[PDB]
DNA sequence: TGGAGAATCCCGGTGCCGAGGCCGCTCAATTGGTCGTAGACAGCTCTAGCACCGCTTAAACGCACGTACGCGCTGTCCCCCGCGTTTTAACCGCCAAGGGGATTACTCCCTAGTCTCCAGGCACGTGTCAGATATATACATCCTGTGC
DNA sequence: GCACAGGATGTATATATCTGACACGTGCCTGGAGACTAGGGAGTAATCCCCTTGGCGGTTAAAACGCGGGGGACAGCGCGTACGTGCGTTTAAGCGGTGCTAGAGCTGTCTACGACCAATTGAGCGGCCTCGGCACCGGGATTCTCCA
């Protein structure tokens, strides 16, 4: 559960910190997340956002609201931390979503949170896009190839993680050695090319995202689903604290992300998987009936 | 015919090995260190064509000259 | 005679045997040259050309083009600890530097 | 005229790691250079390691001697074992 | 920049030091020579003069000397740069490159 | 008492002046058969061998130190630091 | 049998001495350890191609023209042992 | 077996300039050492030139050429003009 | 007379150099002009280094030379130190010499 | 400016291990002669180095202005340096064992040297495809006008 | 003031056109492969003894540790100006033509010369002894340090 603030940068344009956490009327909330069953169950071309208040639940502090580590760090200094990455319990909402993705009704996925739950949780690699990265990743300097590891690497600013690569040419070459770098992006610093591409492809195919746990304060990230819209589309913004493109949004809602998903589910007549350790998978599974 | 070598390109040398600013005494400077390796590869390739008793100064002896002083150039065959 | 099957074939490499055998013979490297030299000295240097070339498509194919160049060669050699340093003293002709900017040379950001 | 290169191996060395890539003439003409140098480099030091001990001929050990001696890192590893494996195959046949 | 941006929050004459960082960037992708041919042939055939007159020079001859020069000029200003920096400065001065020639051992 | 500084030119001036092998020979020798130790095992060093591999030593040590200082008073100083090091070994393509 | 960490035995007035004999008046505390570890650097490549040498001749002994040829190799020709 | 040495020559050559001095055994292991490395360079750099123009023998010119390769200025002038003169006077007679 | 050293004007041994020279594994033919040429170019440097040896030792009140007279008469010249720049006399020292700056003010 | 000292240059006595000379000789340098060819010399040609021109125009050159840097001065502090006592281990002198280097025969297998045969590798001819430049087109973001 | 909407800036994609270098094809030839023999380079085993390893013991030279002070490393701040950047004027580099011929490369012929060999002898090396240069030790006189 370290945090992303100190580590990315001491600059931090942050300027939001009086979140009042609105919260709906539990009659309004499910008015709200039936409309919002109805359209997704039909909606084909579905693409989620997850940000930092999935993990909220888990136990891994959100970075703008009332306890958000930003928020503390700029009003007086009172950091309050509870979990670990590698303690770190998936939350109901990751088994939700590899459940949507197993039956194929979830397109796609395109978060910016850090802590890979989703990638711990066995959501097929190829269908997200850590934007922003993952500590379980590191990214060879020379391949460009990936691995997917059990402890986290431990560096920030996208540097070397202490390892290199290991992948074998024919022809009995040397392996490529490469300085597996880290993958999360400092103040100013690009995007994954491969992912953010991905992303903006499935965010313009999609008729119909709803973005979870994300304030969308940030670059791109909090964009996709402008253009979800754009050209078409309905956008959900599912957040307590008023995101920056609620005038823009479609839908919203005041409540719990995993209240809500589970309300989703329970009128979807779905269900959800029950966490693991690191149950890695990376090709796509087959879709279910 | 040493200025034919103009402060614009010892920038872009300069540019090319990553300086950010150049002091105004450095070009002297470059200039004489270029003439000094030029003389001495030069006396080399000379001394080659001389020996093997031609009148031109074969690329071939050049790139013999650089391996001697220990700076062998590839791409011009050998 | 029967059917002339080249070293090179026997042996399983690509560079030439017989060419190499036949260098060293004039080069006057000894009064004799053994039967198994010319085949471990072409082994060799075929594995480095083949180890240059890998890394020079590498390079090439991550610049998004289809020809080898010298810059493609350069790029290959001096990202390569182990080839910068059999390649110390080289000069590949028409095959710049690597692209280095020290830190204390970059500007300070964080303005506004 | 007659000239002399290893331009035909190389192209085959090549399109047997790159199966789908040209190389420009002047990189070609690099890549023999190279090729020529370390020719050079590895038969001096083999002749030189044969006169230290008093030997009369070059063989097999004495260009792994001078392959070790010349590459470094786990070039000269892989480059001896490729050696290696030419040599015991060919010596097989 | 489709879609693409740096991590953020969102939102006449440049500074002195800026187009030099371009001018850096430019020159350290590219690879053709950064001298012009004709003065530096004419500045071969005057040296190569002192030593034996009426030589005449092949072309890939003066370019094989060009690129030799090219790069060893290259190598002694990045060490000059090296050098300055070490010395707390930011401009490579004369003293910078004969520091950088007498530690290679040519001064 | 002496104010500080003063013998420091008077040492560079003996062991200059001098001609011996300034490192102990016992230790050095010991060093040498511990970093041989590590290509192959139980060897068996003539005294020669490890008179020339000391020789050696000492010569490129004293080059380094002197290439090392002349960095330092380059850099506006009259104390040699790990940095000087490093340039010198830098400038001169080792490391 | 299996000497260790033997490098200490170059110690703080030997290599002040060496610095000494290079023309230093002062020398900074940290240059004691980079010393040592620049010294095993060194001797670590000449013993690497003097073992080479040796084990190609099929000796068990490292006789000094092995180390003056590795020498000689590293461009560091030695004068006073033969060769 | 009896093994082989310049110390005769170095020697006569001390005492034919020096005729008042001395040496001391490891001056004469030195002086040794550095007359085989300078024969060693000149040789080589000889058959070098040798080489590179395809001839096979190294005759006189091919030794002059290295020398004046090898040393520099003064030295190489002077090396190189009794070099000639000692040519001179043996074909002469 | 008869040994070809004699016929020269040299003191070096011819023989020994042909026949260095044609076992060195250098050329197939070997010149009969070149021993000479390179005998009396190693008997000339020679005669070059002891003579600056000898001079340093007379001035250092020694009527022999050791490695140290060897080692300053190399580098106090300074040809012979280009030709000699990569060199190592054992037992030879450095040559004094101090900063310009570290000196007393 | 002056006065006491640690360290240094220098004079006299001298005896051991290393320089220097002696000498037998045994393998290497020398003389003379034979034979093949590697190179000296002469020719022919036609590749390409050289010289010159006119037009484009990319780059070089001169100046002007400002700020970012170099430089110098001043003030901690803290980090070496110098000295004196403890102590730690090199240094030397000698002795023993035995490994492993060095030389010696017997020999046997491998490489030099030939000759014959001929497919691999070159020089040239040809087709065309990758790469460079220019055009148009679709979508993100920035600047500005209008409406909330 | 923020937001909706349009104009503009800037980017990546599809496309077209062109050009000279690159891939494939072919005939031509000579350098490489197969079969062969001869002899000597260097395996291999045996033997000898030089030198490396190892140990011990005493004196004791240099390393180790501590302690104080003072020198400079390093940071900060302030002032001058030198370099970076921009612009407009110059100039000579680039490119493409021709037109010329020095001499680079190939060939042809022949002889001077290096390899080789046999037979001769002499000089440079291993072991022999003799003599002294300078390391070492005693003291007498001297030069920057430091203090005053
Ligand atoms: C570099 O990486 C970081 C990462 O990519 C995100 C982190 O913040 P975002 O996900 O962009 O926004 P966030 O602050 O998470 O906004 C979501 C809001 O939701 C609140 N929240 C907490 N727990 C919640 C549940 N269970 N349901 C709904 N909302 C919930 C958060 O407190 C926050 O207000 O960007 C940075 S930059
Ligand atoms: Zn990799």
């Amino acid at each position: 559960s370290v945090n992303y603030a100190a580590g990315l940068s001491p600059y931090a344009d942050k300027g939001k910190c009086g979140l009042p956490e609105i919260f709906d009327p539990p009659e309004e909330l499910e008015r709200k997340v039936w409309e919002l069953a109805r359209l997704v169950w039909q909606s084909s071309s579905v693409v989620f956002h997850t940000g930092a208040g999935i993990s909220t639940a888990s136990g891994i502090p959100d970075f703008r609201g009332p306890h958000g580590v930003w928020t503390m760090e700029e009003r007086g200094l009172a950091p309050k931390f509870d979990t670990t990455f590698e303690s770190a319990r998936p939350t109901q909402t990751h088994m939700a979503l590899v459940q949507l993705e197993r039956v194929g009704l979830l397109r796609f996925l395109v978060s910016q949170n850090v802590d890979g739950l989703h990638v711990r949780s066995g959501f097929p690699r190829d269908k997200l896009a850590e934007l922003h990265g993952n500590m379980f990743v590191e990214e060879c300097a020379k391949c460009k190839t990936q691995y997917v590891r059990d402890t986290v690497v431990g560096t920030m600013g996208l540097k070397a993680t202490g390892r290199l690569c290991t992948v074998a040419k024919a022809r009995g070459l040397r392996a490529c050695r490469g300085e597996l770098r880290d993958t999360i992006l400092d103040w100013e610093d690009s995007l994954p090319d491969r992912d953010l591409a991905l992303a903006d492809e499935a965010s313009r195919n999609a008729d119909l995202s709803i973005t979870l746990g994300t304030s969308l304060q940030i670059r791109p990230s909090g964009n996709l689903p402008l253009a979800t819209k754009r050209r078409g589309g309905r956008l959900v913004i599912v957040n307590l604290q008023p995101t920056k493109h609620d005038r823009h949004a479609d839908l919203r809602i005041h409540g719990y992300v995993d209240e809500v998903m589970t309300r989703l589910m329970k009128h979807l007549g779905l269900e959800i998987p029950a966490w693991d350790g690191p149950r890695v998978l990376e090709r796509a599974l087959p879709p279910l009936p | 015919n040493i200025q034919g070598i103009t402060k614009p390109a010892i920038r872009r040398l300069a540019r090319r090995g990553g300086v950010k600013r150049i002091s105004g005494l450095i070009y002297e400077e470059t200039r004489g260190v270029l003439k000094v390796f030029l003389e001495n590869v030069i006396r080399d390739a000379v001394t080659y064509t001389e020996h093997a008793k031609r009148k031109t100064v074969t690329a071939m002896d050049v790139v013999y000259a650089l391996k001697r002083q220990g700076r062998t150039l590839y791409g011009f065959g050998g | 005679r029967a059917k002339a099957k080249t070293r090179s074939s026997r042996a399983g490499l690509q560079f030439p045997v017989g060419r190499v055998h036949r260098l060293l013979r004039k080069g006057n490297y000894a009064e004799r040259v053994g039967a198994g030299a010319p085949v471990y000295l072409a082994a060799v240097l075929e594995y480095l050309t083949a180890e240059i070339l890998e890394l020079a498509g590498n390079a090439a194919r991550d610049n998004k083009k289809t020809r080898i160049i010298p810059r493609h060669l350069q790029l290959a050699v001096r990202n390569d600890e182990e080839l910068n340093k059999l390649l110390g003293r080289v000069t590949i002709a028409q095959g710049g530097v690597l692209p280095n900017i020290q830190s204390v040379l970059l500007p300070k950001k964080t303005e506004s | 005229t007659r000239k002399e290169s290893y331009a035909i191996y190389v192209y085959k060395v090549l399109k047997q790691v790159h199966p789908d890539t040209g190389i420009s003439s002047k990189a070609m003409s690099i890549m023999n250079s190279f090729v020529n140098d370390v020719f050079e480099r590895i038969a001096g030091e083999a002749s030189r390691l044969a006169h230290y001990n008093k030997r009369s001929t070059i063989t097999s050990r004495e260009i792994q001697t001078a392959v070790r001696l010349l590459l470094p890192g786990e070039l000269a590893k892989h480059a001896v074992s490729e050696g290696t494996k030419a040599v015991t195959k060919y010596t097989s046949a | 920049t489709k879609q693409t941006a740096r991590k953020s929050t969102g939102g006449h004459r440049y500074r002195p030091g800026t187009v030099a960082l371009r001018e850096i960037r430019r020159y350290q992708k590219s690879t053709e020579l950064l001298i012009r041919k004709l003065p530096f042939q004419r500045l071969v055939r005057e040296i190569a003069q002192d030593f034996k007159t009426d030589l005449r020079f092949q072309s890939s001859a003066v370019m094989a000397l060009q690129e030799a020069s090219e790069a060893y000029l290259v190598a002694l200003f990045e060490d000059t740069n090296l050098a300055a920096i070490h010395a707390k400065r930011v401009t490579i001065m004369p003293k910078d490159i004969q520091l950088a020639r007498r530690i290679r051992g040519e001064r």
